[PDB]
């Protein structure tokens, strides 16, 4: 009965969602702001896919890795193709989708991961960041303000609707993300910011005393 | 052949002469050389007429079909990028005589300055790209010809239609030194083909207007 | 047991298209008009495949738009095989009708998808645009009027038949096709032409402040 | 069905892990002390992957001395293709976490095994020791202090919590690993130090009459 | 279950092997000494692999006989792209227990097979033999003084364990083997050494007037 | 459960075996003798491997022809790669054991075969005839003095061992077999000899006059 | 075309010409050469200009590749191997005729000594490689006349002014005794281009500061 | 260079010399070409040494294959048609000059008479064989004057040691008319190899024994 | 370039130039052509300088990855096999220019006389391999000049300095006849390159002993 197969699958992919540390990405005044509840220094649930485009996930390492490093050629190999200028973060989450529909439908295992892909305008230009939400069946979902991903996401989303405000800072955006998190430490939190002030790259890792400084 | 492109105070022209021969032995005399690609975007290819036209036929469904899937257009640099490997995927071809120089106008609507956005690109046989900063650019045979004749007439540029005028002196230069060039066919009626690329698009410039420059010319050089 | 597992799949996917948005495509004077409600400006529901030839579909976001960059490259393809003018909406429909009918009854779980192909005459030609719907299992239909994809069809088809006025403006094909999916402002509302008063390319997005004065 | 499937593979690796001998990895001051007990002086555990990257396993010895030959062709070439610098012990770990999870999910047999890949600093360079641990299903975690794999991994875990001793002495190091590997002697024991104080190669073998004396 | 599954594949093989005659091979001061129960003179299940490497087994003649030619085919290839004297026990029996695990795992019935792999020292060189014992599944064990296949193997290894005498004699070897494996006359068994003494082909068979006097 | 699939794998060829005629190859004074009941002259159960190997086989028609021609066709390949004194009758019986145990396991359906090589001696040299009896399973085993193949083979076998006489005559191992094969006529008899006193292929048929006289 | 680089105290300087020739005649004015890899490594790549474009490119796109898969960037002598394996690649076309060699400059920020920390690689055509110890390399085909011109100046060379001053002095005497290298123009104002690494990162030379140093030489060698 | 092999009563000698040149240079002064492939057979390969040792490594290691996997030695014609498959299968690597000619020394244990029991065997340049009766053969750059030597004093051949001198003394020959063959170098002490096939198998012979020979030929002839 | 290798009591020892040449321009000045391969082994090459730097990589990385993957080192034997195969591969692209001619040192640690456990393998084009028993061996252009003067002084090696002090002299004299082998250069301070290998493993000669023994030869011939 496919029925209950997918159902099983779907049940199973979502519960191993469930017992994984959440992720956060909201937009702010510079850009865009990634912060996980992760104790390791060197496993990375926030990466830079291109120039503007950043990603965050969350579920079982390997699986989003792979989806991370997948994502990582498809951007470089387009931007070679044609233009740096030409890769948008909608292509990158339309690839994912594709690539976790069928996965779901087809591999032995489905992939227990949540993806969130957020895009920032190009320097000197002004654009609303962008993010979006991809599940592990391949659905695609547009966020206009934060995407919370992995855990018992409830909380988390009621505590950032009743304490989000657009257009604010860096430093209080991020009391509001780790707050919402709460609902940690400069240990067992990793943050990164699209920062859309600079000219090509706007990863930027915020880690350490600069973390403690700005918390 | 010979085609030539300039910029123009809010946009570019190109122009491309007429004739098509083998050898010594003119076969067509109505050719045309100068397409229009996309909405602001020309392209005139120079060699092997058939290698022309089916690159021009390429260039302008690979652009399309990027604008379909992807809904939105390439940028310029995309649309470069495309151009130069579709021509350095031809030097096989090349070297077995199936050669093809392009040349590309556009209006990068992208651009800061509206009075700057015209934009030239050249190509080399190696598939290297330039854009050009002179202003102006010729390919073909006549295009030596054409480049020098532009490089006295360019300061005289204003506007279109004095960058129309001076385009199409520059063809008519090329004809008058270059033998694969066609010169404006007063007996027959056939003139040079020209499009106009601006703010508000490409658009091809109407018959008469080429007819009328070329005869004020013509008239100038008796 | 093969009969039940058809039906059970064949269960599978309409339930799956029966969760989702629905789409209206209804010939007016001037074309065809599709009509959906799309919160996301980002995923397109309604798109182009060829010069007087334009899709619409509903159910699953990525196999539709893995069923519609199929169909712009087959266009593509065969359109600089021949010519523009071979290409039609009606081979256009037949390979879309195939591709669903071998995915349904080979593919792991069958596509929730229906996906609708209009085509207007080209420029300075009388011609009756062309509809056709085409269902998750591969079913071919011609519609001479209206096609309701996605959601609860009923209604909004019985809305549509008591409503539908032929040769109308594009504002009262507008409303009517509103009324009949209220049975929604400019978010939240995908609107797009085939105007076959257009010389080479008819499809037209109407977004913005034009659908906001034309509604 | 995939859940039942899944918890069944789990059982099987989990019981075929719990019935081997136990290897117990430790940082230390000269760099990582590998201890694990072992009767066989040629069929060996603990082995080299690269020049600071060490590789302990627990488990199946055909299915881990495989999974080591990987990683000695992936360290190898990695380090041909850029520099030896290069190569560093996350990108081991992550490989070894990726070829788990490809194998416990698709294979007909899941791998009864677990992985310890250890690195030190380079030569004349500061830097705490790393050590990751991966599982039969490729789940992938850091260990600041030291791993446990193999047998009843939880009263040495405990006894190794209240012993250790950061920045201890080689052998005070192989007195408290041995002490709580114990909850044997010099023989049925192969002993291993990653060894930051050495010029190019770290890794080196300390049994016979010096494992006797510093033991 | 794959449990189930893995249990019963076991016990196929193991059963396989129960109703299999024994071999016997043991160090002796001369090298290892190979005594099998073999009422035929053509097929053979004592061997030689390499030029100081030896093999015997026990179980279906045909399937061991395929892992003998495949391991000669190794050693062969081996020796050639190397040296000679880079081929040992050890590697050959490494090859066995891979392919005996791919094969007990992947294989539709698996083998019921039980291989030896004895390695003698270089000539002038002293070193112990080395027995490998590879099982069905792939497990691979290092005998120090004998190892024992085919048949209930509990009573000649408890009688070999009682008999055993180190740096015995060819003769007294040969003796107690055959009395450990009555737990027979010139015909019924095949006779075999690896003879440490010879310059570069250890493997000699004895059979005959020879094996009758040794007898 | 693969234990039960091959018992009642192994009932299917014991069964097919059982319902066919019978075949005995016996070792006589001028070498090996085949004698089969077999009403067809068209269609051989005894045939021709090589120079002084012959093949006979009893059950399915068409399973022990595709047997008997990849026998001649490996034979004629061993005798061109290295020479035709180099094709023995235990080559090719480890051959038709290997492929018998591949088809067993494997095959939809296992051959219901059981075949008999046999061998003599080259011109000039005096040598036992060797028999070797191949099973549906691949069991290959080395009968001395006679193989009975195919049918209720235990009245044929008893009488056989009652009645045998080595180095008996053509005349009288001939009425022998005929005697043990009944336990018919001339004709549905098929009658063949390996022929040791032949100078290079010992192969010969005897049918008609020559069979009745001999008879 | 001349890539020259040098370094100085705390740094590496890289500069280049600005000429583009196709046999005799002069094609490009404005050709940039020296392309800033990444945040401490120049690349200048002399031969044909489509390849040197595309290597460029293509290395460039590699490094930032491998940065953003393994979260760190490669060493130096990763990076030297990859552009390495890239010429090594490219000698099938090479002799074909799309020959490019590159120079690279480099700021090892893991090195012992800051100051000490500038690397200048050069590239052989058969992709072999070695880091200068001269302290002055240059490709193109007026390196012999930059390098015997760095040979003598190079004792001035005392900080990043001193420099680019002698950098900017070696293309011009290549430039001198070299056609196909592109000297100052002083009529359209286009001059080399320069890029400077230090600890603080690799930034492009601004057109000003080597105008005045070329104006400066050309006054000093009237 | 220069191998000879003779049949006498009870056996078969194999001969060789020592010396590689690269050119007119001397490059290899105690170079051994003969090999004992097997208990009972000895080969000897001419031509570049690189591929004499490789194909005297591989027939080897192909026998002993054969042995073991068989478990039973191959018939001498299985031996000879291995080789010769060999040959056959390095024509074409042997038209580029990685060329190999090998001359096949036994003793055929199958044969009834062991008295005539020794076999040689000659291998042509397109892979045929043939098996030699006149009792003699040589191959290599000497092997002409070798063969005429051994054509004179085959009569003086009753055992192994008048065997071995009537070897030793045609390979001194061939070295007297032939520059690529080394003889016997008393100033080093480097003399030819030998190897010695009869029914007890395949044995080399000691330094010593061709030193005598070799002294007593030197002395004959001085 | 030319790189000596020469037997002494106890060991072995390996020195090499340092001059590379394209032509006859001197484009390099520092090269390092000897290799510490591994513990006991030393390798060099000749030829293109890039093939023999991608050589000496390939053969460490593969002598290290056995040792790894069977948890014990090579024999001697089996190194040499590896080295003979890489060349014979290489051939190929030896035809196209890009030769490599290695020259492999090694300390034989399971030998049964130490004293005499030093070995030299000398390879040629075809990929064969020779075990020197002169006690010297030599590769590279100049290899003819250094072998003819380390034949005259090989008398005085009796430890590993006499060794080390013949082998920079036959250096010297190889530069002194050839012009693409680097002379001791006392303006720069740049001497030729060695490695000692005994009992204890390969060792890198520090630059002052060399330096030492290079002017001691030199006001040796003033």
């Amino acid at each position: 009965s496919p029925e209950q197969a997918m159902r099983e699958r779907s049940e199973l992919a979502r519960k191993g969602i469930a017992r994984a540390k959440s992720v956060v990405a909201l937009a702010y005044a510079g850009g865009v702001l990634f912060v996980a509840e992760n104790p390791s220094r060197s496993l990375q649930k926030i990466s830079e896919l291109y120039d503007r485009v950043g990603f965050a996930a969350a579920g079982k390492f390997n699986e989003f890795d792979n989806l991370r490093r997948g994502g990582i050629q498809f951007a470089d190999t387009r931007g070679y193709a044609y233009d740096r200028r030409d890769v948008t973060g909608r292509q990158l989450a339309n690839v994912y989708a594709q690539t976790l529909g069928t996965i779901f439908t087809e591999q032995a295992k489905p992939y227990e991961v949540e993806l969130c892909v957020a895009e920032v305008a190009h320097y000197g230009e002004t654009k609303r960041p962008e993010l979006y939400r991809i599940t592990y069946d391949g659905s695609i979902a547009d966020e206009p303000h934060f995407v919370v991903m992995g855990g018992t996401t409830e909380p988390i989303a009621n505590a950032l609707k009743e304490s989000y405000a657009e257009n604010a800072s860096l430093t209080d955006a991020l009391r509001i993300a780790v707050a919402a998190l709460r609902a940690l430490g400069v240990a067992s939190l990793e943050v990164a910011v699209l920062d859309a002030n600079r000219p090509r790259r706007a990863f930027r890792r915020i880690t350490g005393s600069a973390l403690q400084a700005l918390l | 052949t010979t085609i030539v492109a300039l910029k123009y105070p809010g946009g570019v022209v190109m122009a491309g002469d007429r004739r098509s021969t083998q050898g010594n032995m003119i076969s067509g005399r109505d050719v045309r050389k100068v397409y229009i690609t996309d909405d602001y975007t020309a392209t005139g290819i120079a060699g092997t007429a058939a290698v022309a036209v089916e690159f021009a036929r390429l260039y302008a469904v690979e652009l399309e079909h990027y604008e379909k899937l992807e809904g939105v257009p390439l940028t310029f640099a995309g649309k470069i990028n495309r151009l130069a490997i579709m021509v350095r995927g031809n030097l096989a071809a090349a070297m077995q005589g199936l050669l093809a120089l392009p040349l590309l106008a556009g209006y990068d609507i992208h651009a800061s300055d509206p009075q700057s956005a015209g934009r030239i690109v050249s190509f080399d046989a190696a598939g290297g790209w330039n854009i050009e900063e002179e202003g102006y650019q010729a390919v073909g045979s006549g295009s030596l010809f054409a480049k020098s004749s532009m490089k006295k007439l360019y300061s005289q540029v204003t506007d279109g239609d004095s960058g129309l005028r001076v385009a199409v002196e520059a063809l008519y230069d090329a004809a008058d030194d270059d033998s694969a060039t066609g010169g404006p066919d007063l007996v027959r009626g056939i003139f040079p083909t020209a499009v106009i690329i601006d703010a508000d698009g490409a658009v091809d410039v109407p018959e008469s207007r080429i007819a009328e420059l070329a005869r004020a010319i013509i008239e100038s050089r008796s």
